[PDB]
């Protein structure tokens, strides 16, 4: 769990202290506000309500149809999508200090007393070798920012997040 | 190279055989003019150095010559049985997988074309 | 390099003549993408460095999809499915 | 087998049984893979086995429409078919039942044994009824197919009649260019043999929703040499009423009888009011009738063919004529069968 | 150095493809009798012959495939190495190929004559 | 402007000219062993326009000289291919067409009007039939540019589109598979552009009617 | 998001009907709008100018990329709902526009490309983007593949775009061989000036330039163009050039370049001149691209460019899909159709107009006058934009010949408005169909945009100083 390289210590992403600079994907789905999950939802209904109201403002064919239970469960699987991956990246700048994140920086606080308290490591332990969580942590450092490109999650438990 | 894409090409051409389809051949005497005033163009531009070339042909003069062996040295810092395949599987997996992922969507390009221009779908 | 430079000026030349010998230009095409491999490999050899090995087989992967999209554009353009459609629906 | 048992052998399998897999397999018996090109048993020396497959062909329904292609197959293999049985299979395969794939290909048969066997040629004949057919169902694949066949025909020719159903058939799938194509070729021949009421019938219809066009074919009717029939009246009684010509609409009908002495049929005047989408033009409609036509009316009163279709109330927010084309379209559905 | 050996050689195969090139200027100009083809007559009574579209794409979909299963030698070789994230990697990998292949399996693009 | 020149029409078979067959050649089944005769004339006679003379006969007879053919008895016309020699056109442009115009009178043969345009085969020919409609009269049959139909080595295929924007010559020519002499009498062949939508026969012929239109 | 909607794509189209595609189309339509109205929260990351490597140095993101980016999604929602939504109800305009089985994965495939060159950190990233873009564009391309015209498009497309992304290589691998490396991050203003690597930057640049089609080779292109359907050259004219240019403008590697500059003078010229001699639609609005893709290559030459050259290039694409969907909604209003995908060729077609649809005219004309640089319209600021940056380095000559290209574009733009405000007697042979009312609201806020987002220039300047600086 030693790291290998120097990181910036405490960086200022925004206006709000760091959590974490690599958040794992089941810490940033732990420290999702309710409003994330009301945004899932959003999505979730917004795809399927987006067909009809399309449908609905010009027909395919002329005459309104409202489109087959195929494309509704298709369009709430991607609508579950988008609002997931928004949630995600929503939650990730909370971790990076970018958005209000006490709430979350308090748990993380109280997280790690207790993990300390327990006699665990920091960020865990891994199954990857030194080098491999380098590169995990190198691959995954600040991939949110490619939302709008391709989905890609911290799995890795490496310990370049970029705290004391 | 050989296997695939040489049997691709032969295969092709013997599709075109068969059924005996001779290619038209257009003229390339329209294109003649443009390469004349092109590779005029270029000699010109090769020729005006004239005295500067006495200062840069002199490069490609050392370069050609060549005149010294490598020495090739030998250490034990290597254990493990590692090979250029090895080492390229390493580093196309974890240092630039993501270039691996983007080949993927290259090789999902590469089936869905051919297939959609070539066939009459319904 | 020597090889590889001189491999990809002939091609190259001899796509710019030709320019209507679509076999011949597809031909040129894998024999400057050749050319361009072994002077990659050559100098990643020369440095004993991995990233022109790894290009060289992206550029490898590359070469066989355009080769395979060029040959579907060329099945299409030739028209090589063939007809013997008369007398059908 | 005795022919005469092969009468009632073949009569049990078809019209009793209808084993189409039993069927097939008794005749490469009898007779012998007549790929063999040992025999080709002449319909004419005994019709009974060639009348129970051809009696059991000219019956299937919809749901087995496709059995009577099999059956029509073996028809043609094992008999001899006179080339008179050829206009009866196209009009079963198309204007029978539902399947029209069958009657391209029953044409593509005659052309295929004419070039390469020898059998006689097909005619123009087929080829007009069959672009009729085609505009229809509004069948695109069937248009384009045959227009090439034409194209390339060394054996029959383009005339009137082909012209006239192939303009039909591109108004049916709404081509702008073809439509324009076929009446320049039907336009630069002499009137004796060229345009004619059908040439107007299918011009009116396809200038249904241009009031401009649709009068200045009118003029052509003179001009061509030509009377309006009762069908061509119709179309341009439609044409007025669809785009909000009500009223011009009942001077054309209350003056035609004077104008040319044709009477107007149940087939004009209900056609007036059904496409007359005001409650009081609809009305006025209704006034010279009880007093002009009475008992003809009173028949279409029972027949449910007026229909009472008009514009929304509170419909001033779009277009007078964009409610036209959406009142007119719904009721050419409802007069479409 | 290439930069300097491309640029110097261009000029002169160049010419040298210029003047050969020049040489077919006026030849063979194929007067053989093209008499048949520019009217629509046909002399082979055969040859018909067919491809359906399915045989045509097996043969250039065998080169993309090909190069799928010749792109996870690189893995074979570094598997221990590499072993779980690369895992997971040629695991996306691999799903990313089958929905091609799922593609080409559902379109029944590669089903030759029934 | 000075912007490329646009028109309605382009003659591609004048004749009516002193010169006018030097615009095109012929070719008959001579060059294989058959014996079908070709021959261009040109009558020039008075009240009336001078036009071309194409005819001949067409002896479907195989030619006992050789055996590789199977089928024989053609004779064509076409204009001369288009000279591209170092700087000029190269082909002719139909993009703005969409028809080609030719007056002729007919007889009970069965011509095909053969267009040879840019292509990737050699053997391709965009032909459509020449609809006499009345024999022994003037036509001015109208082909529409976007229906002649593809064929290679005398078989229809895959239906590409034809590249107006390179064409290389147009011609008539005889593939009917029947013996017997044939005639055709052309004097002109030209490309017209769109027309707008009418509903007059024509003024080349006409029938009796009022003539609401004022005479001149 | 991207990624997911290529795959579920294939796995849907595949298991779909022919007649689905419309629904795709409208399902993608609607999924990337929540894309762009749901995951825009993302600007927050880039306060600051704060800029991040991702994916092991091999991509870069900051609000350049992602303002491309977003501009890249608008761009595509509107081409994607020109397929899925169908303009008038009738069988010919279903023959017209009716999209291929693959054509919005091959869209969707593209964009990936497109994007991967425009967040490109490496040359071994920037090829395989410049790779993947190329295969998909050729594919788009050729996947109308029932006509001759498009046929040979798609061959010297493909021909070209072949050597020129062997040239790319070739230049790539030359600087490896130069540097032992593969990206930008070991180039400083000493490495600049001790070794002479510029000559590899040069060609490096005017391979990526032809591929978008800078003079002296843009006949090929403007071909392609001419010959393409035209639903698929609104598409290929607009989103690789963006991608190309977006990553030269991020490169920076042409700082007061003699190569660039008379390229970018040459390209003027000849887009400007050339114009005049054009009597086809399609061929006159390539030179129009070709006269911007000079007026943006003019940035290149200098630093702090980003606020001209993002302002220009989204007026651009705004106008560029304007105009061509003016040109779509004026096919109802000719009487003949000359081909199945290039249904209006000619200039002379549009003779007239303003008595079909005047309104559709005045839309033309503003977008027109925009092209020209007609205040207020965006056209106009772009350009000032232009003329500021170029005069604040001392480019005379450059502004120069760049008003008077301007000059000249000006007779060929109001050759089109003069054509369409003349008289054609020639009455329509369709009437009353209405046309969507979804593109149409579309191209109206297109339109709007165009006339009245000179409200919001202060507003983007504070943007862009807080965000940019
Ligand atoms: O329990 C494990 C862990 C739960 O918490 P934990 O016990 O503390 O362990 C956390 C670390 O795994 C503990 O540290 P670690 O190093 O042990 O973890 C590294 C990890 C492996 O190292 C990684 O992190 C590999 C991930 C590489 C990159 C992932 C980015 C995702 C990109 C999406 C694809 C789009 C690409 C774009 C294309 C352009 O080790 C593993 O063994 C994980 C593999 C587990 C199963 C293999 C993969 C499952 C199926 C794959 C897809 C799912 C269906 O969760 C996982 O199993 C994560 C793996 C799932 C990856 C999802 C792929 C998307
Ligand atoms: C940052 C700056 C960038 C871009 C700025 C652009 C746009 C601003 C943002 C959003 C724009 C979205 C606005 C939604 C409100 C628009 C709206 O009333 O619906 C539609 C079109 O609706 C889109 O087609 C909605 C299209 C949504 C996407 C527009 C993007 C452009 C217009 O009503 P409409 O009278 O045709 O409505 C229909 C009516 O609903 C039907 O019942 C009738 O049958 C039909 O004939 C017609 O009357
Ligand atoms: C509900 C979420 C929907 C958001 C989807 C947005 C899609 C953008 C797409 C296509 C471009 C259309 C015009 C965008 C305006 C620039 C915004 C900006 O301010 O430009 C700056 C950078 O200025 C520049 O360099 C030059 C920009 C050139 C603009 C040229 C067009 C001028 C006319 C447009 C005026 C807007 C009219 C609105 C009427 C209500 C980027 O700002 P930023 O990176 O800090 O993030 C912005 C925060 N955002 C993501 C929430 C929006």
């Amino acid at each position: 769990s030693t790291p290998l390289v120097k990181t910036s210590v405490n960086y200022s992403y925004g206006d709000y202290p760091l959590i974490d600079a690599d958040p794992h994907f089941k810490r940033v789905v732990g420290y999702m506000r309710p409003s994330d999950y009301g945004v899932i939802g959003l999505a979730t209904a917004a795809l399927p309500a987006g067909i009809c109201f399309a449908e609905w403002l010009d027909p395919v064919k002329g005459k309104f149809a409202r489109p087959s239970v195929k494309f509704l469960r298709v369009a709430t699987m991607l609508g579950f999508a988008v609002g997931f991956g928004a949630a995600y990246a929503r939650s990730s700048l909370r971790f990076f200090g970018v958005t209000e994140n006490a709430r979350e920086y308090k748990k993380d606080e109280a997280q790690m007393a207790a993990r300390k308290a327990a006699g665990l490591e920091p960020y865990g332990t891994s199954s990857l070798t030194p080098e491999l969580q380098e590169i995990a942590a190198k691959n995954s450092a600040h991939s949110i920012a490619g939302l709008f490109i391709f989905p890609w999650f911290n799995f890795v438990n490496h310990p370049y997040h970029g705290r004391e | 190279y050989i296997g695939a894409i040489a049997v691709l090409f032969l295969f092709i051409i013997t599709l075109l055989d068969i059924n005996s389809t001779e290619l038209s051949v257009k003229s390339n005497i329209r294109d003649l003019p443009l390469v004349l005033i092109s590779l005029i163009v270029l000699t010109i531009s090769g020729l005006m150095i004239y005295s500067n070339d006495s200062i840069l042909i002199n490069k490609l003069l050392e370069a050609f010559g060549n005149d010294y062996n490598t020495i090739i040295t030998q250490d034990w810092f290597n254990i493990e049985n590692t090979t250029l395949l090895t080492t390229i599987g390493n580093v196309l997996l974890t240092n630039n997988a993501f270039i691996l992922l983007v080949l993927a969507i290259v090789l999902l390009l590469g089936i869905i074309g051919p297939i959609s221009i070539t066939m009459k779908h319904k | 390099m020597f090889i590889g430079t001189i491999i990809l000026v002939l091609s190259f030349l001899g796509f710019v003549f030709n320019r209507r010998n679509i076999i011949l230009a597809f031909i040129c095409l894998e024999t400057m993408l050749l050319g361009i491999n072994l002077i990659l490999l050559r100098n990643s050899v020369l440095f004993d460095d991995i990233s022109g090995s790894l290009f060289a087989i992206v550029i490898i992967i590359l070469a066989g999809v355009e080769s395979a999209i060029g040959l579907s554009l060329l099945v299409s353009y030739y028209r090589l499915r063939g007809v013997i459609n008369s007398y059908g629906i | 087998i005795p022919y005469s048992a092969e009468t009632a052998i073949a009569q049990n399998v078809l019209q009793r049984h209808s084993d189409t897999a039993n069927f097939y397999t008794f005749m490469n018996r009898q007779y012998g893979n007549t790929a063999d090109k040992v025999t080709k048993q002449d319909p004419q020396i005994r019709p009974h086995t060639y009348q129970v497959i051809h009696d059991y062909i000219y019956s299937c329904e919809s749901e087995r429409a496709d059995l009577a292609w099999e059956m029509y197959g073996l028809l043609h293999k094992f008999y001899v078919v006179p080339f008179a049985d050829y206009y009866k299979a196209i009009k079963f395969f198309a204007q029978d039942v539902k399947r029209q794939d069958y009657a391209l290909l029953t044409f593509q048969q005659i052309r295929k044994n004419h070039d390469l066997h020898g059998q006689p040629a097909a005619t123009s004949e087929m080829v007009a009824f069959l672009f009729h057919e085609f505009a229809k169902t509004k069948y695109k694949r069937g248009i384009k197919r045959l227009h090439e066949v034409v194209a390339l025909e060394t054996s029959f020719d383009v005339n009137r009649d082909v012209l006239n159903e192939m303009m039909a058939a591109y108004v049916s799938v709404e081509d702008l260019n073809r439509v324009q194509d076929c009446w320049a070729q039907l336009q630069q021949l002499p009137p004796s043999i060229g345009a004619n009421n059908r040439s107007v019938d299918v011009l009116l219809s396809y200038f249904k929703d241009n009031i401009h066009y649709t009068e200045r074919t009118w003029q052509g009717i003179p001009e061509f040499g030509l009377l309006p029939t009762l069908e061509n009246y119709e179309q341009y009684l439609i044409n007025n009423c669809r785009t909000g010509n009500y009223r011009r609409a009942l001077e054309i009908t209350k003056n035609m009888e004077i104008d040319s002495g044709l009477k107007p049929t149940a087939k004009i005047i209900a056609a007036v009011y059904n496409y007359t989408f005001t409650e009081q033009r609809k009305l006025e409609v209704e006034q010279w009738a009880e007093k002009a036509h009475p008992e003809m009316w009173l028949e279409l009163k029972e027949g449910d063919k007026l229909k009472s279709l008009c514009l929304p109330a509170n419909s001033d927010n779009d277009n007078v004529e964009s409610l036209l084309k959406q009142a007119s379209a719904d009721m050419d559905e409802e007069m479409s069968g | 150095n290439t930069f300097i050996i491309f640029i110097i050689l261009i000029p002169i195969v160049g010419f040298a493809l210029l003047a050969v090139n020049i040489l077919l200027a006026v030849y063979k100009p194929y007067n053989e009798k093209l008499g048949a083809f520019e009217c629509g007559l046909t002399s082979f009574n055969q040859t018909r012959l067919a491809f359906n579209a399915a045989f045509i794409l097996v043969a250039i979909l065998f080169l993309p495939f090909d190069l799928e299963i010749s792109t996870l030698l690189p893995y074979v070789m570094s598997i221990y190495l590499v072993s779980n994230y690369g895992f997971t990697i040629v695991l996306l990998f691999l799903l990313i190929l089958i929905i091609g292949f799922v593609y080409e399996i559902n379109t029944n693009a590669l089903k030759i004559n029934k | 402007r000075l912007r490329p020149t646009e028109t309605t029409e382009q003659v591609l078979v004048n004749f009516t000219k002193p010169n006018s067959l030097e615009t095109v050649l012929t070719k008959c089944d001579e060059e294989l062993g058959g014996y079908s005769t070709v021959n261009l004339a040109l009558e020039r006679p008075t009240t009336g326009k001078p036009y071309g003379r194409f005819f001949g006969n067409l002896s479907l007879d195989l030619p006992k000289d050789n055996k590789m053919v199977t089928r024989s008895g053609f004779a064509m016309f076409r204009t001369l291919d288009q000279p591209s020699s170092m700087f000029k056109t190269n082909a002719w442009n139909w993009e703005q067409y969409r028809h080609l115009e030719l007056r002729v009178r007919g007889d009970r043969r069965k011509y095909f009007v053969n267009v040879q345009s840019a292509t990737p085969l050699a053997s391709d020919l965009y032909q459509h039939r020449l609809f006499i409609q009345t024999p022994g009269e003037w036509e001015t049959v109208v082909i529409p540019i976007d229906d002649f139909i593809l064929t290679n080595k005398g078989v229809v295929q895959e239906q590409m589109a034809m590249d107006t924007a390179n064409v290389y010559t147009v011609g008539i020519g005889l593939i009917d598979r029947q013996y017997g002499p044939y005639n055709l009498d052309i004097e002109y062949i030209k490309a017209v552009a769109h027309p707008p939508l009418e509903f007059k026969p024509k003024k080349e012929y006409e029938v009796e009617k009022e003539t609401i239109l004022l005479t001149p | 998001m991207l990624i997911l909607a290529i795959i579920s794509l294939i796995t849907f189209v595949s298991m779909s009907k022919l007649s689905d595609n419309r629904a795709i189309i409208r399902l993608i339509n609607i999924y990337l709008i929540l894309v762009l109205v749901l995951d825009s929260f993302l600007y927050l990351l880039f306060l600051n100018n704060q800029t991040y490597t991702v994916m092991g140095e091999l991509l870069i993101f900051n609000s350049f990329t992602f303002y491309i980016d977003m501009l890249i999604y608008f761009i595509m929602i509107v081409i994607s709902s020109l397929y899925g939504y169908n303009l008038y109800n009738n069988n010919l305009y279903k023959t017209l526009f009716e999209p291929k089985k693959e054509l919005i994965i091959l869209f969707l495939i593209n964009i990936l490309g497109a994007l991967l060159i425009v967040h490109s950190n490496d040359f071994i990233t920037l090829f395989v983007a410049i790779e993947l873009q190329s295969y998909s564009i050729y594919l788009i391309t050729a996947i109308y593949n029932s006509s001759y015209k498009a046929s040979k498009a798609s061959m010297l497309y493909f021909f070209m775009g072949g050597i020129l992304s062997i040239l790319i290589a070739y230049s790539i691998n030359t600087y490896y061989s130069v540097l032992n490396s593969y990206t930008l991050h070991s180039l400083d203003s000493l490495i600049i000036n001790t070794l002479d690597l510029n000559l590899i930057l040069i060609a490096l640049s005017l391979g990526l330039l032809f591929k978008i089609g800078i003079a002296p080779l843009h006949k090929w292109l403007i071909s392609i163009y001419e010959n393409t359907p035209i639903l698929i050259t609104i598409y290929i004219s607009l989103i690789p050039k963006i991608s190309i240019l977006s990553y030269l403008v991020l490169s920076n590697i042409s700082i007061n370049s003699l190569v660039i500059s008379i390229l970018a003078i040459l390209t003027l010229l000849v887009g400007s001149v050339g114009g005049l001699l054009q009597i086809k639609i399609k061929r006159l609005l390539a030179f129009s691209g070709l006269t911007n893709a000079g007026y943006m290559m003019l940035l290149l030459l200098l630093n702090n460019n980003e606020f001209s050259y993002l302002y220009y290039i989204t007026q651009y694409s705004i106008s560029h899909l304007a105009i061509f969907m003016i040109i779509i909604f004026s096919i109802y209003y000719i009487n003949y159709i000359n081909n199945q995908y290039n249904p209006i060729i000619y200039v002379n077609q549009l003779k007239g107009l303003i008595h079909d649809n005047a309104y559709l005219v005045l839309s033309m004309a503003i977008v027109v006058f925009s092209f020209i640089g007609i205040p207020p319209l965006l056209g106009f600021f772009g350009k000032l934009n232009i003329l500021m940056s170029i005069l604040n380095n001392g480019y005379y000559f450059i502004s120069i010949v760049l008003i008077v290209a301007s000059l000249i574009s000006a007779l060929y733009y109001l050759y089109l408005l003069n054509v369409s405000i003349q008289d054609k007697n020639n009455i329509l042979i369709n009437s009353n169909e209405t046309v969507s009312s979804v593109l149409s609201y579309i191209l109206s806020s297109l339109i709007i945009l165009i006339t009245f987002g000179f409200i919001y220039n202060s507003l983007i300047i504070d943007i862009f100083n807080v965000y940019f600086n």
